[PDB]
């Protein structure tokens, strides 16, 4: 299977250029009945059409987007990038990749990378794990609450892990925008009660592009020796 | 440039119903119109290309119909896991253009939301300000309002999540009232109020104080 994956910085401050490179796997990009192609869809948004580029080198853009827009082909590391030129807050979206497929349009999609223009500064998250509460603990599941809060931009990725192992069964709220400009979210994991009343250790890993190695971790456990 | 219109813009409909979708495009497209399925926080998914060709893997319980102007997809039995949003997409000419989505909700019964208040971490103790949490969960429909109150009068300095989807067919939400350290540590009392149309009398309260 064809698979695509897009990368470039998630920040740009205005009037600068926004670059993004989506690198195609599994297949060639050199290959005539594909379209490859750029989508972005601003928060709470449709998906808007910016352009594509065939491997010869050709190209159609948007005519919104035109004078702005560049996208090109590199042929030797199976890539085509977007250079989007003069950017203001109304180029803040999740961008896509994608390919047109011979039949239609748009048969495989890129993960999606959402970047945020904007003239602030990176704020570092800070992470607090919150125990279920005592009225919760009559029920056969029970909550651990993983609360981040006071970070910029919005992109954050927030993942539940114990002894090492991944944790599924948590849901995160999307970004909510506080009083002084940050952000701030919710990740809730539902756990067995028994689990958490034996003493079982959950972590909570949350990665931002302003803490110190993209990462940071915090514990959250009834520690029952206390 | 060719204007995409979809109709209805929101809709619920239950487990097995037939959902239908109408797409019209302000010029001729002839059989060139695709549709999409994006799942909150996903990528779209190709479901339908010309406009009645199934994509491989795709269900068979989804259907299109539609030549010229006036479009239609039609999900024959809906089952849970069709909760997205989905999107028509002409590819005529350039520049090519979506529809404007239609979220496709899970029309289920009421269910009582439960209401938890969450003391501030320890760790957050060393500011100036403490977050009180209060997690709202299990309730259905989405339609919630959530205040915060302290010996009477509101509270303003607080902030909700909108309602999140959770593995059951619920929602839940966490609401967070940010006090001044030293309010919280005299020990005044605080209130979460919920207003949701499956309580009893269509409210109901928690208090959260130090122990």
């Amino acid at each position: 299977q064809v698979q695509l994956q897009e990368s470039g910085p998630g920040l740009v401050k205005p009037s600068e250029t926004l670059s993004l490179t989506c690198t195609v796997s599994g297949g060639s990009v050199s290959s005539g009945s594909y379209y490859w192609s750029w989508i972005r869809q601003p928060p709470g948004k449709g998906l808007e059409w910016i352009g594509y580029i065939y491997y010869s080198g050709s190209t159609n853009y948007n005519p919104s987007l035109k004078s702005r827009v560049t996208i090109s082909v590199d042929t030797s590391k199976n890539q085509f990038s977007l250079k989007l030129s003069s950017v203001t807050a109304a180029d803040t979206a999740v961008y896509y990749c994608a390919r047109e497929g011979k039949n239609g349009a748009f048969d495989i999609w890129g993960q999606g990378t959402m970047v945020t223009v904007s003239s602030a500064q990176p704020r570092e998250p800070q992470v607090y794990t919150l125990p279920p509460s005592r009225d919760e603990l009559t029920k056969n599941q029970v909550s651990l609450s993983c609360a981040v809060k006071g970070f910029y931009p919005s992109d954050i990725a927030v993942e539940w892990e114990s002894n090492g192992q991944p944790e599924n069964n948590y849901k995160t709220t999307p970004p909510v925008l506080d009083s002084d400009g940050s952000f701030f979210l919710v990740s809730k994991l539902t756990v067995d009660k028994s689990r958490w009343q034996q003493g079982n250790v959950f972590s909570c890993s949350v990665m931002h592009e302003a803490l110190h190695n993209h990462y940071t971790q915090k514990s959250l456990s009834l520690s029952p020796g206390k | 440039d060719i204007q995409m219109t979809q109709s209805p813009s929101s809709l619920s409909a239950s487990v097995g119903d037939r959902v239908t979708i109408t797409c019209r495009a302000s010029q001729s497209i002839s059989s060139y119109l695709n549709w999409y399925q994006q799942k909150p926080g996903k990528a779209p998914k190709l479901l339908i290309y010309a406009a009645s060709s199934l994509q491989s893997g795709v269900p068979s319980r989804f259907s299109g119909s539609g030549s010229g102007t006036d479009f239609t997809l039609t999900i024959s039995s809906l089952q849970p896991e069709d909760f997205a949003t989905y999107y028509c997409q002409q590819s005529y000419s350039t520049p090519l253009t979506f529809g404007g989505g239609t979220k496709v909700e899970i029309k289920r019964q009421p269910r009582e939301p439960q209401v938890y208040t969450l003391p501030p971490s320890r760790d957050e103790l060393t500011k100036n300000q403490v977050s009180l949490w209060c997690l709202v969960k299990g309730f259905y429909p989405s339609d919630i309002a959530v205040e915060w109150e302290s010996n009477g009068q509101p509270e303003n300095n607080y902030k909700t999540t909108p309602p999140v989807l959770d593995s059951d067919g619920s929602f839940f939400l966490y609401s967070k009232l940010t006090v001044d350290k030293s309010r919280w540590q005299q020990g005044n009392v605080f209130s979460c109020s919920v207003m949701h149309e499956a309580l009893h009398n269509h409210y109901t309260q928690k208090s959260l104080s130090l122990s």
